[PDB]
């Protein structure tokens, strides 16, 4: 599949993990942090069958299966389902694997570092990496975005991170980390979808649910009004078929599930939202920072494909950034894959050949090694 | 683009002539040793005469 | 047995290109939500185009 | 007579015994569950005549035996009575004695306990078998006819088992066993039968009846006309042969009877049907199995074998089911011989070797090791 | 006639329906939640006989209806049927009729909205109560256990509601409503006493089962002790006597049925069970609000009779919580009846007078104000 040495690229969260080879400007295929097992006894016998499932064949074989995701929040809580994901993703699927490439991995700034070590560790015992780095999510948005300066909201699975960047720097006195992500977003929509008669409590039901999101939902840039419609109307409803050929009709469900993006109550947390985290971000900064962060509010991650976020953002910032200024917002198509992607072009530059580490410093140091030679 | 629908059109078919040849094997494995009897009446023909028995 | 079993066989053809008619029908499908996006965006880049170069003039 | 010491394999009902050995695709021979007995005083000497008769034997002489049967709705109660038709089936017909061959066995998944119990113990201590398998019905079905998934509708003399398995596993919570079968349409139709002016009060004409049924009985797609026209013309009345050169035509009742299976109320049933039970035990399965299950409901067992109940139990599951999906009805020739002939295949199977109770494991725990080793 | 119009209250559930008037202790009567109907043809005339049965009539003549229950799941789906309880219940049976008197309803808090909405409107509509007022179950089940503070856990015949209220506040996001409940345990109990040989599918048999679970069950703090003696030795067997004289024997069926509340995997059900779900809805609330719900776990609704389920549900918690912790099961005798004698104490608070929505409200509104009103 490959005639040279490039790096591999891998982003890992509590939904799938995006993969591919550095020099792509996307994956080359993505692997859900999906581990399937089934739940119920066989009775028949030379039906090959697994023993555990995973990515794409746990969703496929799903009917029967229960599906575990061992990412919570960002971390891995159980790495020896990451590593068979992993084995099928780099052997099986990408054919490209890390005993041949050297190997990066995303991460956010103040993701516990004990997590880092572990991976550093499974990249260079496991699959035999020759080098490593792991890179910050903001960093690898900035530079698939085309820029040194923002606000980078990595939107994550589990957790967003929030981190402003100027000229190149961190200014990690001014992250606003947030515990509120596109996982969230699903547990409120579940919950409200279960108020309408349409309950999603085991595995296949929780896979429908979030695939329901991803297709029918959106903010709006005016959430009261885009209800004073659809709490009104059945014009705002979409119908969406469920894998039974039966339907489920969604009304204004279909904006509140993002809503908690701006509305972190919905779902029990302590939060005035993302615009008014972004704006802290912004606002913690020194005053001849300011400026350019107004000027460079970066949405990545996933939740971003969400219709309405650009217009969402850019007006609530605008209401509470000081007048004159202008804010602006960032929103490129290459949402949701400009983590990964940036993941490719860091890999990949020339500045950075010199700043992975070796199996030759790994052994020397231990897994540890991450917390001096990455950040 | 088209791998992932022709591995599943694979799949399916592979399940389902797997069953099949798990029947069929054994199905023309034995197809023969499974005949059966004449059923041949004697008419009274073969005698010649009146039988030794008491009955005639 | 044997015209059955064309009959199975043209059915399984049947259901390889029913199968596959309906694999087109899904991308068509498919491929007409991405048209009316595709052109949508078309139309809504060349609507942003003119807010936008309105704004430019 | 075999070069091979391949299982021997039979499939033990309410109704009929069908018997061969594994790798063959049909029975040897086919006995009636029956052990017949003189209801009459003897009055000639020298006349040979037996205590009991066995299979073939019983149905041969049956004029002057009452017959009975050892198992009820699925289950031997009498243990006596199957060893002597085992005996018979094994050494006269088969020609085999068990204890060079191990034996294949068979019960529905929510049979009681004592019957894959009882098995076991007789012809591991009867027959000396070295080792025993009781097998599920519905796994043999799914092996004859084609499947890994599906809805198992044997509908047979006992029971109506109604299982639902996918990928090769049960679904058990679906199961909906229903007290439906044929030998209570056997009885119906005697009942009906008197109506016209046919006393079927004996064993003879008994099993006349069930033989009446099977040849002259269908169930067709619409009662309600079927009946206009039944019930008004001879023109679908169907004449049958009693033994003794006198005849019974059958007018509506020719799916009067028949049509119990979708209105179980006939005989005093709280049931609402076979073709609804059947779309219960796939609405009880998760929507992510259902696809499969509703295109898949498959035929087995016995009075699957009515005219127009393939096509009648799509119309009506079709009815039930969800818009846009498919419903799809197997229903194979191997049709009441497929239970035995999957069992032949079970049996066959390189994959089912290790699933055997030896004549060593049995001895040192017993027969309740049947619970632990078969299902 | 009555001494005041104090609230009438009822709480109807999937298994029992109870009433009587706010204010007192208990409800004067109880019934079943069903509507019988005859599933025989009459013969003889003038024995009187109605078209439907309600409550206590429909299971006292069970003999020849079929008997049906309008609510599934804590949801009324039958509300034809729920109006002929409702007419005999408060009517016929607490000899008043609401139209006189206001009425006290209950759903538990994550209870689809479609039944809160079709409570207030039939009492409104068809029998012209002058206010209604839909309680929360787990504020009634903290009313009549004198707590305002802990998880209250119902596991009644619908649905197990699982909710963390701390100082008469919810915490909603903690909520772990789950689709296990006593109706399965009761079908459950008819299926593996089926493998015992004492089959049960019909609707005697089910009210059968469901009186031999309500004397003979039980759960067992600890299981694995239990079973171990109680699936070795008939000195573990309780017997039950069945109308018609039968005897049933159960061994550690006798406890695997409950079982189930803490091993859902046994009627194919996803879930962690009921002790963690008590656990969940303690963890997922703030660590100065857990300290608190850990000593005080609420049992409340049915199936809390079970001898070692309080014990069960102590034990695992403790086992699931840090150590030091003290983590304690409060389950009173107010069981079963909690909701309903906490409908009475809610109903006659001075400061309930309030919450009311009266029959003026409701016809400006419709059905929808039960959300605007009650919760």
């Amino acid at each position: 599949d490959e005639d040279e040495t490039t790096a591999l690229v891998c982003d890992n969260g509590s939904g799938l993990v995006k993969a591919g080879f550095a020099g792509d400007d996307a994956p080359r295929a993505v692997f859900p942090s999906i581990v399937g097992r089934p739940r119920h006894q066989g009775v028949m016998v030379g039906m090959g069958q697994k023993d555990s499932y995973v990515g794409d064949e746990a969703q496929s074989k799903r009917g029967i299966l229960t599906l575990k995701y061992p990412i919570e929040h960002g971390i891995i809580t159980n790495w020896d389902d990451m590593e068979k994901i992993w084995h099928h993703t780099f052997y099986n699927e990408l054919r490209v694997a890390p005993e041949e490439h050297p190997t990066l991995l995303t991460e956010a700034p103040l993701n516990p570092k004990a997590n880092r070590e572990k991976m550093t560790q499974i990249m260079f015992e496991t699959f035999n990496v020759p080098a490593m780095y792991v890179a910050i999510q903001a960093v690898l948005s900035l530079y698939a975005s085309g820029r040194t300066t923002g606000i980078v909201l990595d939107s994550g699975d589990g957790v967003t991170h929030n981190v402003p960047i100027y000229e190149g720097y961190a200014l990690p006195h001014a992250i606003m980390r947030l515990d509120l992500a596109g996982r969230d977003l699903t547990d409120y929509l579940m919950k409200i979808l279960t108020e309408r008669g349409y309950s999603f409590v085991t595995t296949a039901e929780r896979e429908i649910v979030r695939d329901i999101k991803e297709k029918l939902c959106y903010v709006a840039l005016d959430f009261e009004n885009e209800m004073a419609t659809a709490a009104s109307s059945s014009s705002l409803e979409k119908s969406y078929e469920l894998p039974d050929g039966q339907v489920i009709t969604i009304g204004n469900e279909r904006f509140r599930c993002p809503e908690t993006l701006f509305q972190p109550s919905f779902i029990g947390m302590e939060s005035a939202g993302i615009h008014e985290t972004t704006y802290n971000s912004i606002m913690k900064c020194d005053i001849d920072i300011r400026k350019d962060l107004y000027a460079n509010n970066v949405m990545s991650g996933g939740t971003t494909m969400y219709p309405g976020i650009a217009d969402r953002m850019q007006k609530e910032i605008t209401a509470l950034a000081p007048s004159t200024m202008k804010i602006k917002i960032i929103a490129p198509p290459e949402r949701k894959y400009s983590v990964w992607i940036g993941g490719s072009i860091l890999a990949s530059l020339s500045t950075f050949q010199q700043m992975w580490i070796t199996k030759q410093e790994y052994d020397e140091a231990g897994p540890s090694i991450v917390h001096r030679k990455c950040f | 683009m088209q791998a992932l629908l022709g591995a599943r059109a694979k799949e399916s078919l592979d399940l389902r002539a797997h069953l099949k040849q798990v029947k069929k094997e054994d199905t023309e494995k034995e197809n023969r040793e499974v005949g059966d009897w004449r059923k041949n009446i004697d008419a009274l023909s073969g005698m010649e005469g009146r039988k030794k028995k008491f009955e005639s | 047995e044997e015209a059955e079993k064309a009959a199975d066989e043209s059915e399984r053809g049947m259901k390889v290109i029913e199968s596959r008619a309906q694999k087109d029908e899904e991308k068509m499908e498919i491929q007409e939500i991405q048209l009316k996006e595709a052109k949508h965006i078309a139309e809504d880049a060349d609507r942003k185009y003119e807010e936008v170069a309105r704004k430019l003039v």
